[PDB]
Parts: structure tokens; C-alpha cells; sequence
RNA sequence: CGACUUACCAACCCGAUGCAAACUGCGAAUACCGGAGAAUGUUAUCACGGGAGACACACGGCGGGUGCUAACGUCCGUC
RNA sequence: UCCUCCUAAAGAGUAACGGAGGAGCACGAAGGUUGGCUAAUCCUGGUCGGACAUCAGGAGGUUAGUGCAAUGGCAUAAGCCAGCUUGACUGCGAGCGUGACGGCGCGAGCAGGUGCGAAAGCAGGUCAUAGUGAUCCGGUGGUUCUGAAUGGAAGGGCCAUC
RNA sequence: UGCCUGGCGGCCGUAGCGCGGUGGUCCCACCUGACCCCAUGCCGAACUCAGAAGUGAAACGCCGUAGCGCCGAUGGUAGUGUGGGGUCUCCCCAUGCGAGAGUAGGGAACUGCCAGGCAA
């Protein structure tokens, strides 16, 4: 199963990250709509998230789910970010390889100030 | 000669006898032998009382065997000192608790089992009683 | 697809002698020449 | 052939749950894991859990496979 | 290719009035095919597997993969993680290709021809079958090369029991004598 | 015991060195471990030797 | 190349019955460790210093190994 | 002498010429890190091939495996595969466990300089528990520390190691 | 506020399996192609990129069903600390603690944060 399969590969890096006990954005990809979060150390709030689902941020971009949607989503979970306060968080790649659409999103948020 | 095979360990520990039967009620006959006292028998003695009955009941009927030694006994070789290791394994034997059921038999007339019982009885180192299958 | 670890895959014609012609890409080589085929056979 | 035997190796629980211990003293002397590290716990390479924090010391049933953790929170 | 038209023309609809499915992708389909070949003598001669596995790559589209055996027993004298056999799965478009080269030039080839059997399914939709030699494949001149060594074929869909995956293999006008 | 013991001589001019084991009878080529060396304080290649 | 029966041998499983110091999908009483509290006890506790003796133990109860669930036998745990 | 289980009486420890077995290693990778993967046993189809080679599907969920006997542990895998590598590093070390002692074990963290990863991070050998021998005497390399009138040297000391 | 959907958790079998039904407005999945990014110890299988035709088949979510797993009393029983007694290699009395298995029964979940669509 894909998803048993995904879930098991980022177990690992989750509870790495939990017990470290800091701030986590956590990115889950799909076909379309490539979302983001930003997780308290507990885990049970979510910080702030962004995604192209919502028409505030897919009016502009002419479809989602490509490295320019990546890119978009990596953006402006930074501004949040910033605005929120938060600066130093932990990239979670959630199973997915740190290749195409993660990485670009990884890329636009530490170049758009969430240095990690 | 009831016995196992190929037993995990040749020797065990003594143990002690203490406790109460597991076994109490007629499972499979009609017609059972309960063990009123405690102590152990070895194979030899569980083979004497069967071949009684089956003698006594003709070969008419059927016969269970509720218990099986799997507990080897030692015994040290005359003149020997004690120490230099534990025994060699001579003889098998079951521990009986009371309540606990020997001998289970079906197949024949009430009157004809209490005697075929009382035979086999004979032949044992432990008080013993007649008991009759119970509904529920 | 990995690369110069494969066999040449390169398109062939090939007819058989009822007179039936196909187009098949495989490691033949250069020319085939067949007699019977998936018709015209007493299958 | 017998009359052969190791040392003992005073393995088991050093510090209870409830009693405060200082960092760096080892809770739980095993060969395997059979507490797992939590909350301030560090695993040695031998599989001992000691306190990486100064609290007090608990123990926990979590995760699907209903596994001890061995936890210290700061009080 | 071609005949993944073929099927994507009138099968379909074939396959949808015979069953009379709800949807369109209820109706089996295959997705892969696999060749085996257990050569087993690689303990008396190693060096013939490189060329047992060149003439897999002949009627292939691709390089085989040496396959290692499981475990080591004692009845055939072999350890683990030694080579015994290879294999070769294709799947996509390259399938299309080869699948039309067994039904058209494969199968009338066979010495001593009787039919295609009927009754070699797994129970659950997949079809094996063997052959006896290579020249059934045009890839062999019959000089090049000098064993007996067969293969295997298995073709895998998704059939859900063998009546639909016979079904679908008829519609490929399959012998089934 | 086949195991034998050998030494690791700094390529620099220290006379530091570092002990260890090695098989002779499967690996019998030299080693050059890259290892650091405290009297110069840096990470220099390590020579195989008696 | 289809295929069939059985008065006869029997695997794996299912239902019932047991056994285990070196089996545990369960699990006490006590004991042990830590914390708080009252009463009681000639500090009964700990650390340091001076001086020792002792390191052949025995029987009884309880939990055992060994022996024959023999020994005023022998070897351990606790009082 | 050392290791594992039981005896051992649910903390630790606990004897017998009591009951069972092992060790005097191995590995420059079988170590470090990054990425990925998940068995045994059965059922059906299929050339040699056959109960037992390899292929496909299904039940199964670890009865597999874990370099070496046993116990405990291991899916975040400690099990299996591949890339890059030498942290199997130097000076320390709060605080603990264990011993009559000699001693043995665990260890966050700090400084220096490295490897893997985009990064958080991990790495002071190996899933852990056996694979080991005090002191004396002497050998090898470094270090003006000392060097018995002075300058050297011999010989000692310190450090690494046999 | 409600029916829904996705992610991150709490909690961990009353939560897990089996059978039947139900879902495409969004979301999710399958799905087309892959010259380029990326990978196959062979394979667009898996991973990755460019897409959205088609579809709810499979998977996934929800509902129903006890057919299993699972939870589970009260009472009794076993064992047991302390103090006594006996026809003492085993038991009994007073007091304290009190199982395991089984039985009646329960049971096919609950809950926090964020984001999106519909109706409000």
C-alpha cells in the first residue's frame, strides 16, 4: 500500500523530531494541491498552513501541482511564518523524496527566511 | 509402559505434590475412577490397573486413560556415595492430586464397572472412589 | 529505461510465405523470412 | 559434565517511579530494551536508560504495541 | 502497440457486453508479463548463465537479472545468495510488442504442435505456460546456439477469478485446444 | 588467534602513530585509514606498518 | 493421454482432557525502593578516628536443590 | 578464568562433585551516515524440476533473520540492499551503576579537527551480554623532564606501544 | 452550527477482522504521457516530473450486521502476610489481601487543532 508504505518511511524522522521537541513544517504532496503545515513541538496544534487548495492562493498560479505551485506554497508559508514570529523550524519530508516539488518548496521557504 | 518422547530434559526437579486436582469430572465415559488420596504412580502401576479392567470388562467397551507420567524418577546405584552427580533416570511417574480423575470407561453395564473398578484399585497406591458422569 | 545495457530494439519487417506482413521490433537483426503465422496454419 | 555458571550481572530497575534523580544517573540496567527511552531518557549503547534532565522519574504504557517508557519531567 | 488498440477498440466493449459491468475498468486487463528460466545447472558450469541470460535478452526487449536462490537446502547442493536462475518482467508498452510476437510467431512454431493448453491458471487470473526450445523465437539460427534449456512464460491481469481471465484471453483468440 | 596486530604511522613528520588488527591471509594489501593526528592537530592519511 | 473406489496407513487443522525448574497470550500475597504525615524510641542513623574478636556453626519453622518428598544426612534463602 | 538459562523463594545477591550449553574470536568491513526494502511456512498454475532450486498470485503477520551458545530485545527495524565515507578520532567529562580492594561499566556536555545529509541531526566501533592476565624485568618510537665538577652522552622519568 | 473531505495528533484492540450497502460538487485514489528532472542490481513496477480525458472498478472514508477477535462483572474457588492447631512428606482455625479461567453482559469507538467544498 502506498500510504502504509509512506507512513512508514517518515515514522522514523516524526519521532526523531518529537523528541527533539521543536517546531516542524510538515509538507504533504499529492497529484494536485501540494499542502504545508507548521506543527507545535507537542504536536497537537497546527501553527499556520498554506496550500494552492484554497482560491486565494490558486487564482494565480495556472495549475496546481507543479514546481511553480511548489515554489508558491514554500512562499507563503514563509511571510506567515515571519508575520507569525517563528523563525527556525524542521523540514519533514513525510516519505516523500526531498527530489522535485519537496525540494522546491524546501527551497523557496529558506530562501524566503525559514532558514533550516 | 506409558512414556514420553524425546522429552526436552532427561532430569527435573523433585517438586512438591501440593494443590488440588484439575481434572474432577467425567469427560469422555460413563463411568470414572477418582483419586481420593494424594501421591504419584509410576507407569508400571498405570499399566497393572488397565490390563485389570480390560481382563474384567472382557474387551466390551472403551477405556481412557486420564493421566500420563511425564516426570522422570532417579535412583542412585547401590553402594554409592551421595554426590558425584544427579541420578540416572529409572522409572516414570504421574503426580495425583485428590479429586483427580485416573481411569474414564463407557460402553458397559453400572454393575459390571463397579467391580472392574474395584479390581483395578487394588492394584494402586492411592485411595480411590467410583464416580458417575454428571449432567452439567 | 537504462542506457547501453539493452539490446538493439530497432524496428524489422518481416513476411511469411502465406503471404501475411507485419511490422515487429525485436533483436532478429537484419532480414526474417517465416512460413507459417498466426493464420494460414492448421492450428 | 556440568558446574559451570556466569557472574551475575546486577541488571534490573536502579531508581523507581516518584523519586527524583540527578542528570546523568542510570534508571534501568537491562540487556535488551525492554523499557524504551522517553521524556529527558537517553538509551546507552548497552541499552541502559539514564536521566539526561534533573526531575522526577515515571514509567508509561504508549504506542500501539502497548511498550514501557521510562520518562522525567522537571519537578 | 498495435494491439493495444485492438483491444482498447472493441475488447473493451466486448469484454463490457459479455460481463455487462457497471464501470469500464471492471473489466480485466493485463499489466505486466514474466520470464523464468530455473537453469539449476549453474553448479556444474557457471559461465553458461551469461549466455543463458544473452538469449532471454534475444526474444526480451531488455537485460535479465540473475535471480539468487532463497535458501540453501541440501537435497540440490545449494547455499544461499548463489545464483540458480533469471528472470525478466516487462510491462508498458513493451509488452504489447512481445505479447504479438509469441501469438503470432511463437506459438505455430511449436514442434509437434497439439494446442494451446486451457487449464494453466493459478486460480486467480494469471496464465503460465512453457516451451520446449528456442527456435520458436525467430532470435535463434540455430547455430549460434547448442542446449535444450527451455523457459517460462506468465502473463498477470487483473482478474478477479479465472472465468473473466479466461474470458479476456479468448478474446485474444487464444488455441485453448 | 590468525588476527594479527599492526601499526599506523602518520604521513606527516610526527611520530604518532595508532595500533590496530588486520588479517593478512584475505586483505594483504597495506592501509591508509585517514585518521587525525594531535600533535600537528589535523586529519592526515595513516601508512600501514610493523 | 481421461479417471475412480476403499474393509486400509495417515499429515496439517477443528472439539474436549491433562502436564512443565530451564513454556507464558494472565497474575497475587509478601518483600523491596521513593515521597508525605502523627505518635513513640536514652541518635535507635550516618561519617571519621583508636582497639577487637570472628571467617568449624548447630537444631527448629517456612521456601527449595540433593538423597529414597530416608537420616540428629548434605547444600542454599529467610526468621 | 569468562559468558547464557534454571535452581533463586515476582528488587539486587544467593551454595552443592546440582540440571543444561558456550568463549580464549571475527570484521577496514560485518564500522559511521544517507536513501530504500520487509520474512518463515503453506495453497494454486508453470520445461527439464522431482516433497524440497527459480517465476506469478493468494492465506499468513515474524513461527524468519539477527557472523558464533543461550537469554532479553529488535518494524522508527538492531533484519535485507545501495551511494559516499573513516567518529574504530584527540584532550576531557557533570552525574551514576558495580565491586573488600585492584578494578570494571554507562554517560549528557565542552574544546579541537572530520564523515554522511538540503536540513533538523547522527557518528568517541559492531543489537547487548563471553573473545581475557596485575606487577616486575626488558624491547621499539617520541619528548633537553632529568642527567650526580662543567658541556654532552649513557641511564632514568613522562607519553605511545610490544 | 451540520453533512463531508485531507493533514497532524491524543488514545490505543469496547478502537481489530469477516459479510452487505454507500461516495465523486470539491478533496482523495486509480488513470494518460514521460524528450527533459529522477530511478530500476531488468521493468514509469516503485520513486520522480508534465497533465487531466475517463472512472469510483480496486484502495480509502462512512453506514449496517455479531459471524470472530477484544473488554468484562457479582459470587465462589486457588494462593497468601500475621498469630494458633492437627490423624503434620499435607492441611485446618481467627483476621487481612484476594486471583486466573469461566458466567451474565458489554461491544462493530471517542476526542483536539488546521485547511477546503456544499447547505446554512
Amino acid at each position: 500500500d502506498k500510504k502504509s508504505a509512506r507512513i512508514r518511511r517518515a515514522t522514523r524522522a516524526r519521532r526523531k523530531l518529537q523528541e527533539l521537541g521543536a517546531t516542524r513544517l510538515v509538507v504533504h504532496r499529492t497529484p494536485r494541491h501540494i499542502y504545508a503545515q507548521v506543527i507545535a513541538p507537542n504536536g497537537s496544534e497546527v501553527l499556520v498552513a498554506a496550500s494552492t487548495v484554497e482560491k486565494a492562493i490558486a487564482e494565480q498560479l495556472k495549475y496546481t501541482g507543479n514546481k511553480d505551485a511548489a515554489a508558491a506554497v514554500g512562499k507563503a508559508v514563509a511571510e506567515r511564518a515571519l508575520e507569525k514570529g517563528i523563525k527556525d523550524v524542521s523540514f519533514d519530508r513525510s516519505g516523500f523524496q526531498y527530489h522535485g516539488r519537496v525540494q522546491a518548496l524546501a527551497d523557496a521557504a529558506r530562501e524566503a527566511g525559514l532558514q533550516f | 509402559m506409558l512414556q514420553p518422547k524425546r522429552t526436552k530434559f532427561r532430569k527435573m526437579h523433585k517438586g512438591r505434590n501440593r494443590g488440588l486436582a484439575q481434572g474432577t469430572d467425567v469427560s469422555f465415559g460413563s463411568f470414572g475412577l477418582k483419586a481420593v488420596g494424594r501421591g504419584r504412580l509410576t507407569a508400571r502401576q498405570i499399566e497393572a490397573a488397565r490390563r485389570a479392567m480390560t481382563r474384567a470388562v472382557k474387551r466390551q467397551g472403551k477405556i481412557w486413560i486420564r493421566v500420563f507420567p511425564d516426570k522422570p524418577i532417579t535412583e542412585k546405584p547401590l553402594a554409592v556415595r551421595m554426590g558425584k552427580g544427579k541420578g540416572n533416570v529409572e522409572y516414570w511417574v504421574a503426580l495425583i492430586q485428590p479429586g483427580k480423575v485416573l481411569y474414564e470407561m463407557d460402553g458397559v453395564p453400572e454393575e459390571l464397572a463397579r467391580e472392574a473398578f474395584k479390581l483395578a484399585a487394588a492394584k494402586l497406591p492411592i485411595k480411590t472412589t467410583f464416580v458417575t458422569k454428571t449432567v452439567m | 529505461m537504462k542506457k547501453d545495457i539493452h539490446p538493439k530494439y530497432e524496428e524489422i519487417t518481416a513476411s511469411c510465405s502465406c503471404g501475411n506482413v507485419m511490422k515487429i521490433r525485436s533483436t532478429v537483426g537484419h532480414d526474417l523470412n517465416l512460413d507459417v503465422c498466426s493464420k494460414c496454419h492448421p492450428f | 559434565r556440568n558446574g559451570r555458571d556466569s557472574e551475575a550481572k546486577r541488571l534490573g530497575v536502579k531508581r523507581f517511579g516518584g523519586e527524583s534523580v540527578l542528570a546523568g544517573s542510570i534508571i534501568v540496567r537491562q540487556r535488551g530494551t525492554k523499557f524504551h527511552a522517553g521524556a529527558n531518557v537517553g538509551c546507552g549503547r548497552d541499552h541502559t536508560l539514564f536521566a539526561k534532565a534533573d526531575g522526577k522519574v515515571k514509567f508509561e504504557v504508549k504506542g500501539p504495541k502497548n511498550r514501557k517508557f521510562i520518562s522525567i519531567e522537571a519537578e | 502497440a498495435k494491439l493495444h488498440d485492438y483491444y482498447k477498440d472493441e475488447v473493451v466493449k466486448k469484454l463490457m457486453t459479455e460481463f455487462n459491468y457497471n464501470s469500464v475498468m471492471q473489466v480485466p486487463r493485463v499489466e505486466k508479463i514474466t520470464l523464468n528460466m530455473g537453469v539449476g545447472e549453474a553448479i556444474a558450469d557457471k559461465k553458461l548463465l551469461d549466455n543463458a541470460a544473452a538469449d532471454l535478452a534475444a526474444i526480451s526487449g531488455q537485460k535479465p537479472l540473475i535471480t539468487k536462490a532463497r535458501k540453501s537446502v541440501a537435497g540440490f547442493k545449494i547455499r544461499q545468495g548463489y545464483p540458480i536462475g533469471c528472470k525478466v518482467t516487462l510491462r508498458g508498452e513493451r509488452m504489447w510488442e512481445f505479447f504479438e510476437r509469441l501469438i503470432t510467431i511463437a506459438v505455430p512454431r511449436i514442434r509437434d504442435f497439439r494446442g494451446l493448453s486451457a487449464k494453466s491458471f493459478d486460480g486467480r487470473g494469471n496464465y503460465s505456460m512453457g516451451v520446449r526450445e528456442q527456435i520458436i523465437f525467430p532470435e535463434i539460427d540455430y547455430d549460434k546456439v547448442d542446449r535444450v534449456r527451455g523457459l517460462d512464460i506468465t502473463i498477470t491481469t487483473t482478474a478477479k477469478s479465472d472465468e473473466e481471465g479466461r474470458a479476456l484471453l479468448a478474446a485474444f483468440d487464444f488455441p485453448f485446444r | 588467534g590468525i588476527r594479527e596486530k599492526i601499526k599506523l604511522v602518520s604521513s606527516a613528520g610526527t611520530g604518532h602513530f595508532y595500533t590496530t588488527t588486520k588479517n593478512k591471509r584475505t586483505k594483504p594489501e597495506k592501509l591508509e585509514l585517514k585518521k587525525f593526528d594531535p600533535v600537528v592537530r589535523q586529519h592526515v592519511i595513516y601508512k600501514e606498518a610493523k
